[PDB]
């Protein structure tokens, strides 16, 4: 086996998570850096990212100590919400004021000590700070729309931005907690809509429908299965041999097209005239739905069903002999429309109640992937703000505030941990310092003045450094959620310890 | 760290370094390139625009170069040699000001700013020419002709265009107009005196024998389905062992396709146009030829083009079965025409199609495979370019002589703006007039003395003048005859700031693992 | 910094003209040169502008770059 | 030569500096580590000290910036008397945290700006750390022991320490209402005890005659005179040179004889029975004086014998320009007495009782010399401890007290200047992480301790580096004077100060 000493393992330790804490921290805060990330080692293209998800997982990992992290980061990010970036970047700053205290020679358990009851005392800090905005609902209805108008900005939209503020705040409120995205599906489409997305009233479905199966249905009945042949049904008298000379290869392919009339006679019994199987058949079968009178819609998406259960009672579950095992779904009419330029067989009959389609117009295929990213870290936030309507002034003004109040019981508390306490404060203002020369101020000197301002009592004054300059928060609106910042805080001074406490690395 | 300092002067070097030796731009300069390729294989090149949409290149900074051709080629269809050249202008600023300690965000800003202010000074010195008149798009159209290689071919071209685009046409001067809708196909055989313009919809595809319909009333057919006949999709119990019984089972199988092909003309078909796909083989090789018989066009394994032209401009949607007989959800016809001239040649024509108020098809003739090439060419860049003045009109000065101009009346506005970025832009300004200078640099031996020099005699006609870039001499640039549309200086400059802004922005290194 | 109190300047010329109002020289939060108290002779300053130019003008002059290796003993 | 650009300029003056505050974080205090002094150049012998001060002159230093930390050393010697290697590892420690600034992006201007307010602050907080103490005489004799232990064992003595500084409180108790050091003569002489030590009360010159001539006045009368016997002061009864024969050598000599005798006699006539001369007294001037009834003391010391003239109530001739007609000083008793294995000449009865005579008794010249040294820095910082007659609590508990106003303050500002004040605050503090290994007690558990006292609001306990644990200080014999402490920090700071401004070091070697 191999051996890497005490010394060694604690150095790449801390510039690992150091070199990979650089490229989220660009994006992260008001707008400042970015990154394009460049691919030659899988395949040789470039990449325009914003979100710290793609960044740190797309790149890869070699470094013992950068591998933790990376992956506790990316599943706060689901949770909790712009996670990605947040989590990966304070805790590499706090690994680089490690890297200080042990050459100087303090253990390594009064650093790990040292930052966690400092955790626990910004915490607490942040508790005070937070104060409620959501105390008439129409008002919580606008505290909603900061922390939204927040997330969204310093990632790359073009339009989609502006509709997604209000969209999120809709959604998430009228549900109250939980997942949203049962409460709004993401349907991802090209089309004549440059970077517009709009609510839909129905589900609609990307395929065009063509020969003899009809367009239009009227008085649509949905029997609901998720399952259904590939394109071919195997059954008690759909098992054949047919094969076995060279010949016989094209009659067992006489054979299949047979196997496909069977199945249309299954539902036939049922009598239900719209069968909706979420996997794709080719043009060829469609032929026999379409002219028996029991209309196959196939490629269909269980997100979009499950719209259309919740309002009129269906049951979306497998298994289907006769119609009374799974329970019906209702649509008037499922007609085909042409939404962009691309033709789209669209059912329409119920609206929302306990779920919206969301569809999405582009016109490439990026935009959309990286606007719902965007988009769900944003709701992540939104559902934390329901149970807990606090709110408190970040885009740096937070950090600092935290950080004055460890730096104060940095001094008084501790009889050896004092040098790690203030460690912690320091790496809090890391943050708002590397955001400062990206806007044009001067570092040194927004961190050493408005701190004492705001920890006295003007909090609304915080950090706007899109301009690098002091502006009110609660009316420029770079204000998030209590909930969001408090764990993604006790993640990364987890981590950092994590990975600070392992001073021998083993490799076998 | 040092990852972030040395990753952006290496990037900077190595993309402007290569836009040094590219930038021989406009007339004859530079010396040939026989290429011995990292493969083996030779090489010829010529043409600065063909080259760079070719160009093959593994350094992240530089694919930025291919691909800013490519966007250009679309939008405006004309200066697409032209924004590569202007945005290694914009890579020289970013190292001068790296020295100064202006922070490379500072840099990107800077951009936007030097965009917003130089765009709208371009739409200041502009005339309007209206983009639904002819005259003024005739003139224009004569001018990037005569910058090709045509100057005899020319005459013929001119007019076709400005008919062509004329059908597409949408009144504003908003975005509309494309070569989604502009279907460009070539044709062995006709003349560049017999091209031809037909208003509606033709597609290009190969056509089985001479002998077929040449006249009017069709039912245009867009089929997904391959037949049944016996050893087909249809039951035979008929196995063969046999040469002999081979030719039973391939005889009652052509047979049977002889009555089908029947029912498809019932309909009314006279085109009718087979899918990309197989579903087995698709219609059969022995189906084509008795389709031919019944007068009815074919093409199996169609090209990608055809399916979404058929589709969208005449609504055209897939057909049942023929056995089960077809849906009838075709489109209207009118025109099944077998293109041959001067002995040669296979086309489908579509005329009385149904239409969306778009979509022209020009159709491409040369009596050789070179001579084809000769016209499609030139014909692209003159259709563009009145193209362009419905996105977005007006005449500039051409040649990109205006960038030239434009940085005069730029430098001022930066001084008076007094910002961080106007240091930035004023930077920006001095590096347009490099490139009549930097085009010729190369070439030759000698260079500085006429480098100083065609700066000189360009600044000092004022806002107004400066020496020409299709002529040489001090005399009216604004129009003359070296014009070019708005739309193409300001899309350059626009294609421009976004890529080279993004060098700035990264940090640290990065390679996907 | 460098570049931002110049940036600060250069927006009170346009502004207004023959300033009273140039960089801090006091080492001063504000930025004036009648609150800084710094003033040069008119004549002082043109002197200045006449001197840089001259070391151009001199360094100029003949073309006698050949050394033999004797040029700044 | 060499034109050193602004940065590689501070790398030099940093090192420099540096390479210096090791020797003397090492030196410093009482438990302080040694220094070896190596004489380079010239042989390569060696003695051992801990003076941080002997360190700089002994072993000199050719980096500039280093230059700068030589020459503010020398001001702490005379004026202040100790705080010669307190200042010294304080500069170094500034410097140290102005590295990391100049990286950053930050200039020198920035860093000098902020740390000329946080001075004055830090001053405000000197006087908030010194409580009065002594101005009662009970109290003022606690108040100067404190100081004067402190200093010596900083400059190397802690032996024979504890005898002295009985000695040297008691001399400057005489006083009162005033810091004279002008009457309170330090003398170190050969022979005696290295245990035993004398402070007589009056005047004592160590200068003796032998038992050949007289030393028994009772009732004296003090002239006080500067008179050639053969240096040839003014009041020539002589001849000048000349040469007319090959006989004239003889010539000379008999005319010197006339001249001293001549000279005896008009120092006769002033009527006094104790004559004191700074120069020679040659073998015929003394045997007329042992004749005449006058005592003879030759080669007494210039200042010694002019600082005589003030306390008997005498006055001085002055080249001999006063040979009748200059005032008497007076004493009650001259009595010869054997103190050690010495013959001393004891004035007693002394007109001014403020004068008094401190006598160092070696027995090694090695202890004699640097005891002689290390005792003057004290006695000049208790003169000045009489003008303002009180201390700051010593031992690590002003300089975190320092700190720690200069952090409240950094806090409040957002500025150019509140850079540089995180600075000041952690350079003042890391100072009694020095003390610290100099105890010989992990740095971390007892800084971090005393820091969290004195933002609460003590004083009231400081590092005992003599205990190895935080403890209190309630004026014990660990305390250093505000006196001290003031110039201390003042010009540490100044020095630091310099040395950021100059980074256009042009080097021409």
């Amino acid at each position: 086996a191999d051996e890497e000493r005490a010394e060694t393992a604690r150095l790449t330790s801390f510039i690992g998570a150091i070199a990979i804490g650089d490229l989220v921290k660009s994006t992260l805060g008001p707008k400042g850096m970015d990154k394009i990330l460049l691919s030659s080692g899988r395949d040789a293209s470039l990449m325009v990212t914003n979100d710290g998800a793609t960044i740190l997982k797309n790149i890869g990992v070699d470094n013992p100590a950068a591998k933790v992290l990376v992956d506790m980061s990316r599943v706060q990010d689901d949770e909790v919400g712009d996670g990605t970036t947040s989590v990966t970047v304070l805790a590499a700053e706090l690994l680089r004021e490690a890297e200080s205290l042990i050459a100087k020679k303090i253990h390594p358990q009064t650093i790990i000590a040292g930052w966690r009851e400092a955790t626990k005392a910004a915490r607490e800090a942040l508790l005070s700070s937070a104060v409620d905005h959501g105390s008439d609902e129409v008002k919580f209805r606008q505290d909603l729309m900061n922390i939204a108008g927040t997330t969204l900005s310093s990632k790359l939209l073009t339009h989609h931005k502006d509709h997604f503020t209000k969209l999120a705040v809709e959604a998430v409120l009228r549900l109250k907690g939980s997942g949203n995205l049962e409460a709004i599906h993401i349907i991802k489409k090209l089309g004549g809509s440059l970077a517009d997305s709009y609510l839909d009233e129905g589900f609609l479905l990307d395929k065009k429908i063509g020969v003899n199966q009809p367009k239009r249905i009227e008085n649509a009945k949905i029997l609901i299965a998720n399952t259904g042949m590939d394109t071919d049904k195997i059954k008690i008298f759909g098992s054949r041999v047919r094969v076995d000379s060279t010949a016989k290869v094209a009659e067992i392919e006489h054979a299949e097209k047979e196997k496909m009339k069977e199945k249309v006679e299954r539902i036939l019994k049922h009598g239900i005239n719209c069968f909706i199987n979420r996997q794709l058949i080719y043009n060829y079968p469609e032929q026999l739905f379409g002219a028996a009178g029991v209309m196959a819609i196939e490629h269909a998406d269980f997100a979009g069903v499950e719209r259309l259960a919740l309002v009129t009672g269906g049951e979306i579950a497998s298994t289907f002999d006769h119609p009374e095992l799974v329970k019906l779904g209702s649509c008037k009419l499922i007609e085909e429309v042409m939404i962009g330029e691309d033709k789209l067989i669209h059912f329409s009959g119920v609206a929302l109640g306990e779920a919206c389609t969301i569809v999405l117009r582009g016109a490439t295929q990026q935009i959309l992937d990286e606007a719902e990213r965007s988009l769900h870290d944003a709701l992540c936030v939104l559902a934390q703000t329901v149970k807990d309507s606090r709110t408190v002034y970040g885009g740096g003004c937070s950090e600092m505030l935290m950080a004055h109040a460890v730096t104060q019981l940095a001094n008084r508390t501790p009889g050896k941990e004092a040098v790690a306490m203030e460690s912690y404060a320091k790496a809090l203002r890391m943050l708002p310092t590397i955001i400062a020369d990206n806007a044009g101020y001067d570092s040194a000197d927004l961190v050493a003045q408005l701190r004492a301002a705001h920890s006295e009592g003007n909090t609304t004054a915080g950090l706007d450094m899109r301009e690098g300059t002091i502006g009110d928060m609660a009316i420029l609106g770079i204000t998030e959620s209590f909930q969001v910042k408090r764990q993604v805080l006790l993640s990364a001074a987890e981590a950092a310890e994590v990975i600070l406490r392992v001073d021998n690395i083993i490799k076998a | 760290r040092d990852k972030p300092a040395q990753i952006r002067f290496s990037n900077i070097s190595a993309a402007k370094a290569v836009a040094d030796a590219i930038r021989t731009s406009l007339g004859p300069k530079g010396m040939d390139k026989m290429i011995q390729d990292g493969k083996g294989d030779v090489t010829i090149t010529n043409d600065g625009a063909t080259i760079l949409k070719q160009m093959q290149v593994l350094h992240p900074a530089a694919r930025m170069l291919v691909e800013l051709s490519k966007a250009q080629d679309i939008e405006a269809g004309d200066g697409t040699t032209s924004v590569v050249i202007i945005a290694g202008s914009l890579l020289d600023s970013c190292t001068k000001l790296l020295q100064k300690g202006i922070h490379p965000t500072i840099i990107s800003e800077s951009f936007q700013k030097a965009l917003e202010k130089g765009i709208e000074i371009l739409t200041d010195m502009s005339r309007p020419v209206e983009l639904s008149d002819r005259e003024t798009l005739l003139n224009s159209a004569t001018t990037s002709l005569n910058s090709k290689v045509v100057s005899q071919y020319s005459s013929l071209l001119s007019p076709m265009s400005v008919n062509a685009v004329m059908k597409v046409i949408d009144p504003a001067t908003a975005t509309s107009v494309d070569l989604r809708d502009i279907k460009i196909v070539k044709k062995l055989g006709g003349t560049i005196d017999d091209c031809e313009l037909v208003e509606g919809l033709v597609l290009t595809q190969k056509v089985s024998n001479s002998g077929i319909t040449r006249v009017e009333k069709a039912k245009i057919g867009l089929i997904q389905f391959c037949l049944s006949a016996p050893k087909t999709d249809m039951d035979n119990q008929i196995v063969v062992s046999d040469y002999a019984q081979m030719d039973r089972v391939l005889r009652e199988e052509r047979a049977y396709i002889l009555n089908l092909v029947k029912q498809i003309k019932k309909t009314g078909c006279n085109v009718l146009l087979i899918q990309k796909s197989i579903l087995r083989d698709a219609l059969s090789d022995l189906a084509l030829h008795f389709l031919n018989k019944m007068k009815i066009m074919v093409i199996k394994d169609i090209e990608r083009e055809d399916i979404e032209f058929i589709c969208k401009t005449i609504g055209t949607k897939p057909v049942a079965h023929i056995d089960q007989f077809t849906a009838d959800m075709l489109g209207s016809a009118e025109l099944a025409e077998e293109v041959n001239l001067n002995g040669s040649g296979k086309l489908l024509k579509i005329t009385g199609c149904a239409s969306p108020g778009k979509t022209v098809t020009i159709v491409v003739r040369g009596s050789n495979k070179l001579v084809i090439e000769e016209a499609e060419r030139s014909i692209h860049d003159a259709l563009c370019v009145i193209r362009c003045l419905v996105k977005k009109r007006a005449l500039i000065a051409g040649g990109g002589a205006p960038e030239i101009e434009l940085a005069l009346r730029l430098t001022e506005y930066s001084r008076t703006l007094s910002g961080m970025e106007s240091y930035c832009v004023r930077a920006f300004a001095d590096a347009m007039e490099v490139i009549p200078s930097t085009l010729a640099e190369n070439a030759g031996l000698n260079p500085i003395s006429t480098v100083t020099e065609l700066r000189n005699r360009h600044a000092q006609g004022e806002k107004t003048a400066g020496i020409n870039v299709r002529k040489g001499g001090i005399s009216n640039i604004l129009e003359e005859l070296v014009v070019q549309p708005l739309l193409v200086s300001v899309s350059a400059l626009t294609l421009a700031t976004e890529t080279v802004r993004s060098i700035l922005k990264i940090d640290d290194v990065v390679n996907t693992r | 910094n460098p570049i931002q109190t110049m940036t600060e300047v250069r927006a009170r010329q346009v502004k207004e003209m023959n300033p009273a109002l140039g960089i801090d020289c006091l080492h001063k939060g504000t930025n004036d040169m009648k609150q800084q108290h710094v003033i040069e002779t008119l004549i002082g300053k043109k002197q200045q502008i006449s001197l840089a130019t001259q070391m151009v003008r001199m360094i100029l002059k003949i073309d006698d770059i050949r050394k033999p290796g004797e040029s700044e003993e």
